[PDB]
RNA sequence: GUACGUGAAAUUGCUGAAAGCAUUGGAAAUCAGUCUUACCUGGGUGAGAUCAGUAGUCUCUCGAGACUAUGCA
RNA sequence: UUUCAAUGGCCCGUCCACGGACCAAGGAGUCUAGCAUCUAUGCGAGUGUUUGGGUGAUGAAAACCCAUCCGCGA
RNA sequence: ACCAUCUAGUAGCUGGUUC
RNA sequence: UUGAGAAGCUCAGACGAGUAGGCAGGCGUGGAGGUUUGUGACGAAGCCUUGGGCGUGAGCCUGGGUCGAACAGCCUCUAGUGCAGAUCUUGGUGGAAGUAGC
RNA sequence: AAACUUUCAGCAACGGAUCUCUUGGCUCUCGCAUCGAUGAAGAACGCAGCGAAAUGCGAUACGUAAUGUGAAUU
């Protein structure tokens, strides 16, 4: 199972890598930096980060800021698939917002890493007819 | 069911017998008391007659709109 | 001893002089509905018994009574069925509904509904809830 | 098997379903079906007497029908109606057929006769609600009647019981007597009033004057009788905890059935004293039983058409689309 | 009770023997009971199962179902059944198998082995 | 009589909090330079005979019954003559075909059931 | 088969490389064969559906077609819910109870339930009364479809209606009872009458539950407050959920029109369990439809 | 779902809330269970049984239980 | 339950030092022969069948029975 | 030098010894 | 007056630190015999739980969640029976640390 | 305020405890007596099934003959 479920599921969409070959440290603040971010603007940071334009800060392993292209690379990938689970699931690519993307160890064969990512639609609130 | 079905511990004889309340000396009927407690807080009242436990105390109805009330001494 | 049987009490008396034959060892009489004439048939059957013996089977006796009255106005009276939870038809059905739940894509079904209502029209000729920048798409 | 049914908007259906016919399976072939009839609900049929061959219809307003089914479809061979005065409050309980007079009890108690030919009505008065009424079968002139807060009663027109009597002379009101009335059952453990409330009865002397009948009550309770032994039940067996709809017998193995309102119906063993077996795969009350030979047609709430055979062997299943009150077997042999 | 020491009553050696029973003992910890007809008029209670028996399943989701024993599968002590198989999710038709002792033998193929058999265990063909 | 406790809380052991290997059952510290042992100030308490409770109210839950544990039918039908005495209680591992038989014969026994909507469902 | 834990891992994890490099490769060669004729790749992709269960489920004849037919509408003019959709049109009078002695919890969805339907009573169950008494009561007092929130142990767990006087009754079993607070980006209801739609009831009985809930609500929605609320058949799985809609643009949608819904409450499911004809009585009811669990074991077979 | 029965703890991530060992209480969150329907007394109506200025059957040891009739004072 | 407040509160075992990163599982007065006391049991100027023999048809390594000795006591 | 038994080699001693 | 589990019930008074050491009564585990007309696929055992309860305690009972095949009370029998530590044995996992470093 | 740090709860990992099982071990008893120059024990090499880090077999290579069951092997 998903970890969490911050929207419906007619209006999300999911893409996870299990027993991934990088680090987990890493992956852990590159996820904390593109979490809340929308898919447009993820896409471009993750890019932007890839070709030395933005750094991924250190939050909780500072020991500041880096470019870990390693983890990156998974996330891009991982982003682009659930940009396209959207599209088979007839969802809105404007409002897509990264609800709920989220590191976990795996076992140790290193420190590889489960990654999962969850994808909703910007939620609205329509006038009240008063 | 009147056979007791149980041990049935009857209460030894109580030897408290009910004696009559002996109020307070300024307590006496006629006199003007401050009501102390209740939704009529502040009024003052006549004192009627002295109850068992209570004082049967009114207020002059078409003065301070206390009706006739029991109240604790 | 005294004890119920299909909705009448007895009262059970076993001597001394029967212990080695169990089939004949209690000996039954069947008291009266009627309480004090049921109680006189506990003093009269044990008579010069020990009082004490005496005492605990008319205990029985009224605490039986009052355990047949309770059961008869329990059937009188309505009562829920207790009807028992199952895990497994539960566990079975919390996994379809929540497959279910999946495919029943609420919000798309009610929105393909909704707007399909609107093109045919089912409310007014300009209904109140669309703006009238919308609704230009709807003729168009 | 040829068999015809009542919906409650007075449509009757003309089903030509032959053995294996199972709507559930898409491979199976639908019976062949053949409607006429009222479409209206106030017209809508309550009981499917069958005159040998004919076949007697009651309707909701009382406009009894009388259709031959040697011609397919059947026509309206004879229509009777009812007075509207005895339908204010009453309502149609039973019909059945005894030697030329057709029977058409009310609930409050109206009994209802005319004579097939002669075309001659009386009417009979009799006790309180009515439930259940049934006519003995070898026996001419004996009525059974029973209803809630109504021990079953025999009114014998005739005293003695020879073989035949002359029809004109039945049913007259000066000259019907109850020869037996039922005695309640003693209270309970509880020491309860078993209540009574009859719903269906049978005669059952063929597989046991000397009146052997059974009744059923809604308390679910199944009551045998014998007037030669006493007026209480000879034995009494808690079948069901639902009240129990209709009662019946099964001439292929010469026994007895029942069905009760949770769409139950199983066969009853007098002589093991105990339920043995079951027709299985019927959903929701069953509005009718209709036996003959070797064949047992059961329809119920659930819309559909369950043919089973005296040994409760699924033979044949049908959907039927509206509403049924009740069905009759014409052929017991296969359509071929 | 057993009485005879040279029956082993230990679960472990009868474990042991029923599941590393060669293909021959095998052939007779498959065996069916006969119909009523068979079992009432050839005298025999119960018989190994055969390929191309007609048999009724008895027991289980296939209650009720006939059909000619395709083959036997000794390896895994089961039986398989014309028509009586299980649709997978690429619509293959992959048969399912039910226990010998869980079907009952409605038409036997008689061969001449089996009418000696017969007689031999007090049979009447 | 009422059914007085000298204490609520339980008697935790020490450094029970410190380590998760550790449990929280009480064992007597068995250490002689052990300053809880020593029952200086702030120090946890000890189980003393003293805390003991009532032996008229021992055993009495709050409402003044004792817990009764019944298996079956025939054990409610036990507590006929005990009913202001004892309350029933239903064991874990009894099914819910039992529960609902014990608890309708305990209804009319006039018997306490401590566990009566467990297992169950109501329909009315 | 291999009782060796290790080389059966080593056996599976060589069957599944095998596995997925073969059927990688008729995927590509699939894939080069398709781009280069078209003519292929849409006559593949108009035959190899992927199935579902609503595809794959179980023929029943008791599924209406959607061109009308005569005899049901015969049978539908007349019925117990006819004083409803005929030229009279009663306007329904709901009356909502709980079992006896219920809590809080009871109440804080009864409140729910009462936002859902205006003019819509609600007594507190008290003292010896029964459903079957009630009906009679709230039948000469003209109320026309009794609810009764059955709760025990702090949960609403189960809900019957009757319809009155003498018209079928149902037993559901609700489950995932969410209130209004409970749900992440929910609305505060207005008075106006909510508007009903109804989906996925295409069996008959289906129609009597849809006819059933179809009474409960006023027939004139106040479109001007646009609020929907919604009964939907998934897998005999009905959903109620309650919703404000506004329409916008939307890119995805097929002719640029989408509405946005904000979830106003309560959000539960019901799963149908008895049907009875006539008021309610669990003893002596005539039952309609009985859910035979034994029966619904088979994921591709409903009665809804 | 083969990294496959159950799947504990140490441990790690995310979300939510709060803050920056014992005693006693506050706030917040939560929870336990909680009763009305019965007792007595009077009458009316019917019911029956352990009642009959009543007849039989079976099992035990005159009468003790279990019954089947018939009556309802 | 969490937290706050007021109050108290110096790390545990071991013999200053020595052990302690955490968690789970495993982990230490045991069996046997001899002796002595005490208690219980059976019998008692006796006492102890089980080296062996008889016997045991439901399990037969058991239970039951006992010839001739022999021990300890007198 | 290594390897396998003897070997559970030699204890006034060290550390530990469980509700 | 019913209050004999005479091993029961009942009256009274005094007393209460505790290492070594002595005495007594209890709680728990694996297996054995007997027993509970014992529990169990309408869910055994286990595990989780800011749910409740009992006992001074060792501990026990229970609700809910999880689970899926066996288990327990009582009377005796028996023992490879109870852990916080032995720079204990085995396995697992941390902070050091994405540090030293390549 | 927020991050960060801590605590608690939920979910997701991690780990493989517990519980249940068990074609295994361990222990006791009983019955019997049979390797080799007529080439043993062991070792190597082949053969076909295959998973061989297993097994069977020997150029007649999972064995051939004869016997038995009687119709597979997967």
């Amino acid at each position: 199972r998903y970890s969490a479920s911050p929207a419906l599921e007619t209006k999300c969409a999911k893409a996870r890598g299990a027993y991934l070959r990088t680090h987990f440290k890493n992956s852990r603040e590159v996820a904390f930096t593109i979490n809340g971010m929308s898919l447009k603007k993820a896409f471009i940071f993750l890019d932007n980060v890839k070709e030395h334009k933005q750094a991924v800060p250190f939050r909780r392993f500072n020991g500041q800021a880096r470019w870990p292209v390693k983890s990156v690379k998974f996330f891009y990938d991982l982003l682009k698939n659930a940009e396209a689970n959207a599209e088979a699931k007839g969802l809105d690519m404007d409002k897509l917002i990264i609800k709920h993307v989220q590191v976990n160890a795996a076992p140790k064969q290193s420190s590889p890493s489960h990654i999962e990512i969850i994808v909703a639609e910007e939620e609205e609130a329509v006038p009240k007819a008063n | 069911k009147y056979y007791p079905a149980y041990r049935e511990n009857v209460p030894k004889k109580a030897r408290k017998a009910v004696r009559p309340t002996k109020l307070r000396a300024s307590l006496a009927p006629g006199t003007v008391c401050i009501l102390l407690a209740g939704r009529f807080r502040g009024k003052r009242v006549v004192v009627l007659s002295q109850l068992e436990d209570t004082l049967v105390v009114t207020g002059p109805y078409k003065v301070n709109g206390v009706p006739i009330r029991r109240v604790n001494h | 001893t005294v004890r119920e049987d299909n909705g009448k009490l007895y009262l059970y008396m076993k001597t001394i002089e029967r212990a080695h034959f169990p089939s004949k060892l209690w000996q039954r009489i069947k008291l009266s509905k009627n309480y004090a004439k049921a109680l006189e048939q506990i003093d009269q059957q044990l008579l010069y018994w020990p009082g004490r013996q005496i005492h605990r089977c008319k205990q029985r006796l009224t605490r039986l009574t009052q355990y047949l009255l309770k059961a008869r106005r329990l059937a009188l009276k309505h009562q829920p069925a207790l009807i028992p939870i199952k895990p497994k038809q539960a566990h079975r059905e919390a996994s379809r509904e929540r497959k279910a739940l999946i495919a029943a894509k609420l919000e798309k079904n009610i929105e393909k509904e909704l707007v399909k209502r609107l093109k045919s029209g089912v409310y007014g000729d300009q209904p109140l809830n669309v703006n009238e920048e919308i609704w230009n798409k709807v003729l168009a | 098997m040829k068999l015809l049914l009542g919906d409650e908007i007075g449509q009757l259906k003309f089903i030509e379903i032959k053995k294996g016919t199972d709507t559930s399976n898409p491979e199976s072939e639908a019976p062949v079906i053949q409607k006429f009839g009222e479409l209206d609900r106030e017209k809508g049929v309550l009981f499917m007497l069958k005159h040998e061959m004919n076949v007697f219809v009651a309707r909701k307003n009382g406009t009894i029908e009388c259709w031959n089914v040697n011609q397919e479809p059947p026509i309206l061979s004879s229509l009777w109606q009812l007075d509207s005065s005895l339908l204010e409050t009453a309502s149609i309980v039973s019909m059945k057929y005894s030697n030329g007079w057709l029977m058409l009890a009310l609930s409050d108690g109206n009994l209802l006769f005319r004579h097939i030919e002669s075309s001659k009505l009386r009417k009979l008065q009799l006790h309180g609600p009515l439930s259940a009424v049934e006519l003995h079968p070898r026996i001419p002139g004996i009525i059974a009647a029973g209803g809630k807060e109504n021990d079953v009663c025999l009114y014998s027109c005739n005293p003695t019981c020879k073989s035949n009597i002359d029809e004109l002379e039945l049913w007259r009101t000066e000259n019907v007597v109850k020869v037996f009335q039922g005695k309640n059952v003693k209270n309970d453990s509880l020491n309860l009033r078993v209540r009574v409330w009859i719903t269906g009865i049978v005669f059952t002397e063929d597989i046991i004057l000397c009146f052997h009948f059974a009744t059923i009550t809604h308390y679910g309770q199944l009551r045998f009788y014998d007037t030669k032994h006493g007026r209480r039940p000879v034995s009494t067996f808690d079948v069901s905890t639902s009240p129990l709809s209709h009662v019946g017998l099964l001439p292929s193995i010469k026994l007895l059935y029942f069905a009760d309102k949770r769409a139950q119906i199983s066969i009853f063993d007098h002589s093991k004293k105990k339920v043995i077996g079951r027709f299985q795969g019927v959903k929701g009350a069953p509005s009718s039983i209709h036996c003959l030979g070797n064949v047992v047609a059961i329809t119920g709430l659930d819309r559909n058409v369950r043919i089973f055979d005296a040994d409760r062997k699924p033979l044949a299943n049908a959907y039927i689309k509206a509403l049924p009150t009740s069905i009759i077997v014409i052929n017991e042999r296969d359509a071929e | 009770m057993k009485f005879s020491r040279d029956v082993t009553s230990s679960r472990r050696k009868q474990r042991k023997a029923h599941f590393g029973a060669p293909s021959s003992v095998r052939r007779v910890l498959m065996s069916a009971p006969l119909s009523k007809e068979l079992r009432e008029q050839y005298k025999i209670r119960s018989l190994p199962v055969r390929r191309d028996d007609q048999i009724t399943v008895i027991r289980g989701s296939n209650k009720g179902r006939e059909g000619k024993i395709t083959s036997v599968y000794r390896k895994k002590f089961l039986l398989l059944i014309e028509r009586v198989t299980r649709e997978k999710a690429n619509g293959a038709s992959a048969p399912v198998g039910i226990d010998a002792s869980k079907v009952v033998i409605t038409k036997l193929h008689l061969d001449k082995d089996r009418k000696d058999l017969i007689v031999r265990k007090g049979g009447k063909v | 009589v009422n059914i007085i406790k000298k204490r609520t809380k339980p008697f935790k052991r020490h450094q029970s909090d410190r380590f998760k290997r550790v449990g929280e059952s009480w064992r007597k510290p068995r250490g002689i330079d052990s300053c809880v042992r020593r029952r200086f100030r702030g120090t946890i308490s000890m189980p003393k005979i003293g805390y003991g409770n009532n032996k008229k109210t021992r055993y009495c839950m709050p409402n003044g019954l004792k817990a009764f544990l019944v298996r079956n039918v025939s054990d409610v039908e036990l507590l006929l003559m005990h009913n202001k005495t004892y309350a029933a209680e239903i064991a874990g591992n009894v099914s819910a075909r039992k529960r609902v038989e014990i608890v309708e014969k305990a209804r009319a026994l006039g018997v306490k059931v401590t566990n009566a909507g467990a297992k169950v469902r109501s329909q009315e | 088969k291999i009782k060796n834990k290790i080389v059966r891992q080593q056996q599976y994890m060589k069957a599944l490389h095998q596995k997925n490099k073969d059927k990688l490769e008729r995927r590509k060669e699939r894939a080069k064969e398709e781009e280069k004729d078209p003519e292929k790749k849409r006559l593949r992709l108009s035959e190899n559906i992927p199935a579902t269960i609503e595809s794959k489920r179980v023929y029943d004849e008791t599924i209406i077609e959607d061109k009308p037919d005569e005899e049901l509408q015969a049978e539908l003019k007349d019925d117990e819910f006819s004083a409803y959709f005929s030229e009279e049109r009663k306007v329904p009078k709901l009356l909502v109870t709980t079992s006896k002695r219920a809590s809080r919890k009871c109440y804080d969805f009864a409140s729910e339930l009462l936002d859902c339907f205006p003019n819509a009573e609600f007594r507190k169950r008290t003292g010896d009364i029964e459903v079957h008494e009630i009906a009679e009561a709230a039948a000469k007092r003209g109320y026309t479809d009794l609810l009764v929130l059955n709760e025990d142990r702090k949960k609403t767990n189960a809900l019957t209606l009757v319809h009155l006087p003498n018209g079928p009754s149902f037993y559901f079993t609700l489950s995932n009872l969410q209130t209004a607070k409970e749900i992440s980006n929910h609305g505060r209801s207005t008075g106006h009458i909510p508007e009903l739609i109804i989906n996925n009831f295409s069996t008959r009985l289906g129609m009597t539950v849809a006819r059933a809930f179809q009474s409960l609500f006023i027939q004139t929605p106040q479109i001007q407050g646009r609020q929907v609320v919604t009964i939907h058949c998934q897998r005999d799985f009905l959903f109620f959920r309650r919703h404000r809609y506004a329409f916008r643009e939307k890119s995805n949608m097929p002719d640029g029109i989408g509405t946005g819904l904000q979830e106003l409450g309560p959000r539960f499911t019901m799963r149908l369990r008895m049907v009875q004809k006539g008021v309610w009585d669990r003893k002596e009811g005539e039952v309609f439809f009985e859910s035979n669990a034994g029966e619904e074991s088979d994921r591709r077979k409903f009665w809804l």
